């Protein structure tokens, strides 16, 4: 691929894939200066940050992995740079370069809680108001801590007590031998 | 390796009933689980399966032999761990039927585990009938209260009761079995319990007063009562902690008369050795030789 | 029954489980049935191939029909 | 009771209640105390349906069942309670209505369902609700019925609490709400008998909440009338005070002689008479609520109050009326 | 007729042309106009409860054929459903009283409030 | 903003630009939801203070950062109208347990 | 990391178990062992009187199972003790695979 | 000045939440406010299986149903590397077309009934009800038909829905055409959005517009001719592209590319392989009901693909196809077991109502409405 030989070999510091849309596994300090390459690069033209996942690996040190998608409408082509970053680690944001990482990176946040360096506007976009907790992570239960709403003699408003709920049942599908 | 594995595989599924859904087993399957992962996603046998009549093998293990694969586990097992020889593999060709030859209860306890041995629907657990599937069973890893020999279990419960009880590894206490009476204790834990404190009233019925007022009425008992008088018989399925509980308790009370339910007068639990298994339960295998003193160690 | 006056509080339809103990077992001829279902093998259950060789009439545990000998 | 739960809004609690007043400004809050607490409230409704909408929530699928019967009925009142084991009485009117008079609406149906409560051997805790003082020779008709109430719920009943919730303030209240829509007639106020009367208004949070802490009690709290009055003993007018704070509006009374306000509460009196038409219910100027407005006997004597039952009440300014504010 | 006060009127100035198919246990009239125009609007039924009626009422036998899912008319299905476990409909009586509307088996309204405590107390 | 906590010392700086943020934002918090009435200045200074205070045992930098981003977030969504009030007002031995469950 | 993770306090001092799910015992395949998990006990599930399904309370109900399932023991542990709970690591009872052959059913009792 | 611009009409455009910051009638910024729709669908979906998983895909975008559940299936095959027969592409794309029209029609005259235009939605409503006519009749569920299966597709179409979607084809030209004399050639129209939302192709692109908003400005991109992620490199049709980018032009593509996607429903009906529905593989695909009860192999896989799952092998891919509103791409990352594993989902909507606070400066407040309607916002992929 031409963008690896380009590329400076540190800014594609851990990993790099080559099938299912291929990845540079980057380090979160040069994520932003790697995304500033791909963009205003003349035989790598991205220009276009389609999507920006959170994932979250509980038992990976660094918790989190911000897998900035990203399409070349110039190229025809894909590039999924990746990041990890855990959930105390203020991670370079990418609205400067793509302004519509905005909403994406306030996602990610909402979601998992990998907060964005300068950032303009990093507020909860998807989940309540109040809610504290971070939903998509892996430890925050399915059914939300604090997270039933029902009306009550404080009229006109719905109050925000701790959940109770027929149990989910997690069904152990997964069989032996894979 | 994987030609042969999908033959072995088809042949294993040709005369096999399917039986999938009504087996207890369903999901928790080595069949299943092996034609999903090794065996052809297709069977070419469409003709006459044969079935099998099932054969009374008493009230714990429920029979459907038809499904049975006839691998000869249970028929080893019983010949060899559970060492009572009842089981057989009768007749010779696809009429080869697993069981007791005349009609014959599996009356050797430790007889139960057949089922975690059997890797097909077949030998299920009677009492454990069809109450639930192997995917709604929360499973903690629990130990066993019954025997002293403090078998380790799986309690899998489905919501507040417990379905199944089955055994899991501990190289060091049981391999991989457990008794009779453990893996069926479970239905005890829902019949006849005790769910509120009842004391007696001015008549002789009990009266299902709150905890306030019983532990005031046994408190005040033991205030008015002689400290010597005092004894805490404590049971054989207590634990540790409240084993050490009733101890502080009745001793600070001015007694020394609590004693668990078994040991008779005058026990020596100075040293112990006096009253543990020393070579471990894994040691008696290297054993050369056993004298059982009495100790029935079957029962 | 008991098992059956737990989810039917009705009492007055016949419980299924009568339903089926009042029908009577199937003649046929080998040693081995197969009870597709009620007559279209794709409305019926899972082929389920029966033995006949006790004597008692063999219940079909999906549908609870019942088959016999009939030497 | 036999509870497995951790809270409520899922959890049981053993309480199948059936609060005959449940369709009420004090019943709302007593029922979403019983379940909220999580246990089973079999509210039972007098007229249209819309009655218990607002009770349908607040309580889990079935927590909360509202069943309709007639008052006058019996065999119906025994069949709102045929699967209950508290029975909490909120029934009861400040007008009489030419269908059902003050005795037929506050003490001939509570001592009904004290009958037919003790008839149906089970009603654990069966809790009276009457209003403070409401003592015989009170002037009130409706302290007059109250007390007679207590005294047959009592006798026909033993062992059955009886609240005595003074004039009980909180969002669609009769006492707070009348007043404002009255200071919509240009802040004009019409506070009877010169506001010489003292009476302890109480949070009625905290009524439902001593209602629903004598059944969590133990056998005690029965038959032992408490008095919920509350705390700082109050004035008509000083009351009215704390209204005109959260309402912005400039204090207007007026003072009424008592000859003057039961003239001007004389029409709507004649509610046995005029047949072929329903009266609209005296909101303000009520002969009997201004009766009970003479005497300044709604004060808690030494008889039990919240401090019986580990309950301290709200006050009675900031939230606990801050319901005002959708008046401002 | 004599109803100006109700979209039965609608149906009334149908059956001008349509042919009536058949009529079900209940009364309800099975009406098909088709060939004339207006697909979708060829199959339809007439109550036979001019007031209080409303959809559901019409039985399986013929919800088949007049959703369009079928071409049986209710008179070809009478022949097919199971006379052993065979049960006449019900209305759907939602809020028509209790013991008319269903009831699960802990309500307090239904009779024979089952207990679901796993445990049997002692 | 970029975590300049390279070390305690400027993390322990932003804690105090919070503080006295959130001190200073307090007449407005008072203002929107209605609270110089019920709870005095020095009662929502205890507060913020006991929030600050509750959590200073945080050697490490970074959940320091974090913590004052939540406190911003939460102050932020309480001076704007974006979240109610009737919260603000509620933010501002074994035997008695052993009575109530098992747990 | 447990204060700025959103979780109530009441759910930050819960006691887990840090175990390693042994195998199904009634099919012998190892392919669910290795993943160890955290374990908070809630134990806590009635029966929603109206209907006869169960209703937890706990909010760690599932997801001590479900979802939430680590690589290794110093993994989960990192993560127990990251959030502050009261993590008791139960080792799992790993097989001895002991030498065994299939001349052995055919021994020889000497005489 | 700020105003708390809500859902105008309600049942349009549902939780649409708009805080606009305003100068008299001019909009200085519009910012809208999402998680008003926030189901836990990208939480949901990691503790479900890759079956259980696609029923939220059709109830991700609301008015474009089998699109997402087409993006899914493309995502659960990128890693399964489950080959699905030519039927099985055709008919996936014949209705994957189907709900380009489903949602240009509602997408075009709710926006056109936002702007005024009260009987485009009704016209376009009753061409919306023919063709839930072929969801309903395919599937089951006129509108959420959880359909598109992993494997090839749920079950084959009836042995009659090829003639009438036919029958249907014929006569849709002329409701596009109605559709199009009502509104194009307005002067009442053309006003109301002509040089409204216009945005040129380098904020198309930084935004990742990627949709109808991206063939607008004049970016030559549609991901059926850019990635042909099925028979969509045998079809033929052409991708409207417009010049301007104003609220007038996306209008016109979406009333062009609801002829394209005619064109492809009349290639694919005139072109479908009499083959397989699914794959022929059965560990990715549940055999049929009269196989699996007559077959023990069959049984044992409809017995582990409807419990326990496919259990698609580690991977993370992301596969995007042209959905109506854009390009609805779906990241899968996929730990080895049955269920997945932060199954993100990309989806235009997040990234056009983005594209408000632009789209939007220094229009009339009324005009705030116009672009939330050419957006093809739609709050359930918000
Ligand atoms: N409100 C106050 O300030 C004070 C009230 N109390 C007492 O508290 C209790 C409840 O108060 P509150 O809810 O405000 O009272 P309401 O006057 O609002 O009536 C509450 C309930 O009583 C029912 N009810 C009243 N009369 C009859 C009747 N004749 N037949 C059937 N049902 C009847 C009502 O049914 P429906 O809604 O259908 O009419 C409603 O369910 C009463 O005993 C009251 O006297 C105590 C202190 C003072
Ligand atoms: S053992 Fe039971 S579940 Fe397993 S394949 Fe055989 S019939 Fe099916
Ligand atoms: S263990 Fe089960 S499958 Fe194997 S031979 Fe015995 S009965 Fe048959
Ligand atoms: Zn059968």
């Amino acid at each position: 691929k031409y963008s690896w030989e380009t590329l400076p070999k540190k800014w594609v510091k851990k990993m790099e894939r080559s099938e299912h849309g291929n990845r540079f596994d980057t380090n979160t300090d040069y994520l932003f200066q790697l995304l500033c390459f791909l963009k205003l690069h003349t035989y790598t033209r991205v220009q276009v940050l389609i999507d920006i996942c959170g994932v979250d690996y509980p038992s990976r040190k660094r918790r989190f992995e911000v897998v900035y998608n990203l399409l070349s409408t110039r190229y025809n082509s894909r590039i999924r740079v990746q990041t990890s970053a855990d959930e105390v680690t203020r991670i370079s944001s990418v609205v400067s370069l793509f302004p519509s990482a905005g909403w994406w990176e306030r996602e990610v946040w909402d979601m998992f809680g990998v907060s964005f360096i300068n950032h303009p506007d990093l507020r909860r976009i998807l989940t309540d108001y109040g809610f504290e907790g971070h939903p998509l992570r892996k430890d925050f239960p399915l059914s939300g801590y604090v997270q039933v709403r029902y009306d009550d003699p404080e009229k006109r408003v719905v109050s925000e007590p701790i959940e109770m709920t027929q149990e989910f049942r997690y069904f152990d599908f997964a069989s032996p031998w894979e | 390796a994987k030609k042969a594995r999908e033959g072995v595989m088809e042949f294993l599924l040709m005369n096999h009933p399917l039986d999938c859904p009504i087996c207890d087993q369903g999901g928790e399957c080595d069949l299943q689980d092996q034609s999903m992962a090794f065996g052809s996603d297709r069977g070419r046998f469409t003709e006459m399966k044969r079935s099998v009549v099932d054969k009374n093998l008493g009230p714990l293990v429920k029979t459907v032999m038809t499904r049975c694969i006839q691998c000869t586990r249970c028929v080893r097992f019983a010949s060899e761990v559970a060492g009572v020889q009842d089981l057989g593999i009768l007749g010779r060709g696809s009429g080869e039927e697993i069981g007791t030859y005349v009609e014959k209860l599996m009356t050797s306890e430790l007889s139960g585990n057949v089922i975690d041995i059997c890797p097909v629907g077949a030998l299920t657990s009677k009492p454990f009938a069809f109450k639930a599937r192997n995917w709604e069973l929360k499973a903690t890893e629990t130990i066993d209260v019954s025997d002293a020999v403090g078998s380790n279990i799986r309690v899998d419960s489905r919501g507040p009761e417990v379905m199944r009880i089955i055994p899991r590894l501990n190289e060091d206490i049981n391999e991989e079995w457990i008794s009779d009476k453990t893996r069926f204790c479970y239905d005890g834990l829902k019949r006849q319990r005790l769910s509120d404190p009842m004391i007696r009233d001015s008549d002789g019925r009990f009266k299902a007063v709150s905890w306030r007022d019983a532990l005031a009425v046994v408190g005040d008992i033991i205030h008015q009562v002689k400290p010597d008088e005092i004894v805490g018989v404590a049971g054989q399925l207590s634990d540790a902690e409240s084993m050490m509980v009733l101890k502080d308790f009745v001793n600070r009370m001015g007694s020394d008369n609590v004693w668990c339910e078994g040991t008779a007068a005058g026990v020596d639990a100075d040293l112990r050795y006096s009253y543990l298994m020393n070579t471990s339960i894994s040691g008696l295998e290297n054993a050369d030789l056993f004298l059982l003193i009495g100790t029935q160690p079957r029962v | 029954g008991n098992h059956t006056a737990k989810w039917m509080q009705d009492r007055s339809k016949k419980s299924p489980m009568e339903l089926i103990s009042e029908v009577p077992p199937i003649k046929v001829d080998g040693r081995i049935v197969a009870c597709e279902g009620d007559t279209n093998p794709a409305l019926g259950h899972p082929i389920e191939f029966i033995c006949l060789d006790l004597n008692e009439p063999a219940i079909c545990k999906y549908c609870g029909l019942r088959y016999v000998q009939d030497h | 009771l036999a509870r497995k739960g951790t809270g409520g809004r899922s959890s049981v609690s053993g309480i199948v209640a059936t609060v005959f007043g449940a369709t009420g400004f004090l019943g709302r809050y007593l029922v979403q105390q019983l379940a909220k607490m999580g246990s089973q409230v079999l509210v039972p409704f007098r007229g249209s349906e819309d009655s218990p909408r607002h009770l349908k929530l607040m309580g889990d699928l079935g927590q909360v069942v509202p069943m309709k019967f007639d008052p006058r009925d019996e065999d119906s009142i025994k069949a709102v309670m045929a699967k209950a084991n508290v029975v909490i009485n909120l029934i009861g009117r400040e007008y009489e209505t030419r269908n059902f008079s003050f005795e037929d609406a506050n003490h001939h149906i509570a001592e009904k369902l004290a009958l037919v409560a003790k008839e149906h051997g089970g009603i654990m805790r069966y809790i009276q609700v009457s209003c403070l003082g409401a003592s015989v020779s009170s002037p009130s008709r409706m302290l007059r019925a109250k007390a007679a109430a207590e005294e047959a719920v009592l006798n026909a009943l033993p062992e059955a609490t009886i609240m005595r919730p003074a004039t009980m303030i909180g969002t669609e209240d009769r006492i707070l709400n009348p007043w404002s829509m009255f200071v919509k007639k240009y802040g004009f106020l019409p506070l009877i008998g010169g506001g010489t009367t003292k009476f302890q208004p109480v949070y009625v949070v905290d009524v439902a909440a001593a209602i629903v802490a004598a059944l969590k009690d133990d056998g005690s709290s029965m038959g032992k009338t408490y008095e919920l009055g509350g705390p700082d003993v109050f004035t008509t007018h000083e009351l009215a005070e704390i209204m005109y704070d959260m309402i912005r509006e400039w204090p207007r009374y007026v003072k009424l002689p008592f000859p003057i306000a039961k003239a001007m509460a004389a029409p709507r009196d004649f509610m046995v008479n005029k047949v072929p038409f329903p009266l609209p219910s005296p909101q303000i100027f009520n002969l009997d609520q201004i009766n009970a407005l003479t005497t300044d006997t709604l004060v808690s004597d030494n008889a039990l109050k919240f401090q019986d039952l580990d309950l301290v009440p709200h006050k009675l300014k900031g939230y606990p009326v801050e319901f005002l504010i959708q008046y401002r | 007729r004599c109803l100006p006060d109700g979209n039965l009127l609608q149906t009334k100035i149908h059956n001008i042309g349509a042919t009536l198919v058949g009529v079900d246990k209940f009364g309800n009239k099975y009406y098909q106009k088709l060939g004339d125009t207006q697909y979708g609007r060829h199959r339809w039924v007439e109550y036979a409860s001019k007031d209080r009626y409303n959809a559901s009422q019409v039985p399986a036998e013929w919800h088949g054929w007049l959703h369009f899912i079928t071409d049986h008319t209710g008179d070809e299905l009478l022949s097919l459903k199971p006379k052993r476990y065979g049960l006449e409909h019900k209305e759907n009586f939602s809020g028509e009283g209790d013991a008319y509307i269903y009831h699960s088996k802990g309500h307090t309204l239904n009779p024979g409030q089952k207990n679901w405590t796993r445990y049997q107390s002692w | 903003v970029p975590p300049n906590s390279a070390n305690l010392t400027e993390a322990r700086r932003r804690v105090f630009d919070f503080f006295r943020a959130a001190c200073r934002s307090i007449p407005t918090i008072m203002d929107i939801y209605n609270l110089q009435d019920v709870v005095a200045p020095s009662q929502l200074r205890y507060a913020i203070s006991a929030q600050i205070r509750n959590n200073a045992h945080i050697t490490d930098p970074k959940v320091i950062d974090l913590l004052i981003f939540k406190g911003m977030e939460e102050l932020t969504d309480i001076v704007d109208h974006a979240k109610q009030r009737h919260h603000i007002i509620g933010q501002y031995d074994f035997l008695k347990n052993f009575y109530t469950s098992n747990y | 990391i447990g204060k700025v993770s959103g979780i109530p306090e009441e759910h930050l001092s819960r006691k887990v178990i840090i175990y390693s799910p042994a195998r199904t015992a009634t099919q012998s395949g190892s392919g669910k062992l290795g993943k160890w998990k955290i374990n908070f006990v809630s134990t806590l599930k009635w029966e929603n009187p109206l209907m006869g399904w169960t209703s937890t309370g706990d909010p760690y109900a599932n997801v001590g199972d479900s979802a939430l399932a680590f690589d290794s023991e110093e993994a989960a542990k990192s993560f127990a003790e990251r959030h502050g709970w009261d993590y008791k690591v139960k080792k799992p009872n790993t097989p001895l695979l002991k030498v065994k052959s299939y001349s052995d059913n055919f021994k020889w009792k000497g005489n | 000045f700020t105003l708390n611009f809500g859902p105008q009409h309600p049942a349009a455009h549902g939780v649409l939440r708009l805080v606009l910051e305003m100068n008299g009638e001019v909009v200085e910024r519009a910012e809208p406010h999402i998680g008003l729709l926030h189901r836990g669908t990208e939480k949901l979906i990691e503790y479900k299986t890759y079956l259980q998983a696609l029923p939220y895909f059709d109830r991700s975008d609301y008015v474009s149903m089998m699109a997402q559940e087409h993006a899914y299936s493309l995502a659960v095959e990128k890693l399964l590397n489950c080959e699905v027969p030519l039927r099985a592409q055709y008919i996936r794309v014949l209705f994957c077309e189907i709900t380009r029209i489903l949602n240009h029609l509602l997408a075009l005259t709710t926006h056109a009934m936002d702007v005024g235009a009260l009987t485009p939605f009704l016209w376009a409503f009753e061409e919306r009800e023919k063709l839930l006519e072929f969801y309903e009749r395919v599937s089951g569920a006129r509108m959420h038909a959880s359909f598109i299966r992993p494997g090839g597709v749920a079950q084959d179409l009836p042995l009659g829905l090829c003639r009438d979607i036919d029958s249907f084809t014929q006569q849709f030209a002329s409701r596009i055409d109605e559709l199009e004399e009502m509104l194009t050639g307005n002067r009442i129209w053309k006003q109301r959005l002509v040089d409204i939302g216009t945005v040129t192709a380098q904020q198309a692109k930084d935004w990742g517009f990627s949709g109808v908003m991206l063939r607008g400005p004049g970016v030559c991109w549609d991901l059926r001719r850019a990635a042909p992620y099925d028979v969509y490199d045998q079809l033929d049709f052409d991708v409207p592209v417009g010049t301007r980018g104003d609220c007038y032009d996306r209008y016109c593509i979406r009333i062009e590319e609801m002829r394209q996607s005619l064109r492809i429903i009349v290639q694919c009906l005139n072109q479908m392989p009499s083959g397989m529905i699914k794959a022929d593989d059965r560990k990715l695909c549940p055999p049929s009901r009269c196989r699996m009860k007559l077959s023990m192999e069959s049984s044992i896989h409809h017995f582990e693909l409807y419990t326990e799952g496919f259990s698609v092998p580690a991977s993370s891919t992301y596969t995007a196809v042209e959905a109506p509103k854009g390009e609805f791409g779906v990241f899968l990352v996929s730990n080895g077991s049955n269920r997945p594993y932060r199954c993100k989902i990309r989806a235009p909507g997040f990234a056009h109502l983005q594209g408000l606070d632009f789209m939007s400066k220094h229009h009339m407040l009324a005009d705030v409405v116009t672009i939330i309607g050419t957006q093809d916002i739609v709050f359930g992929e918000v």
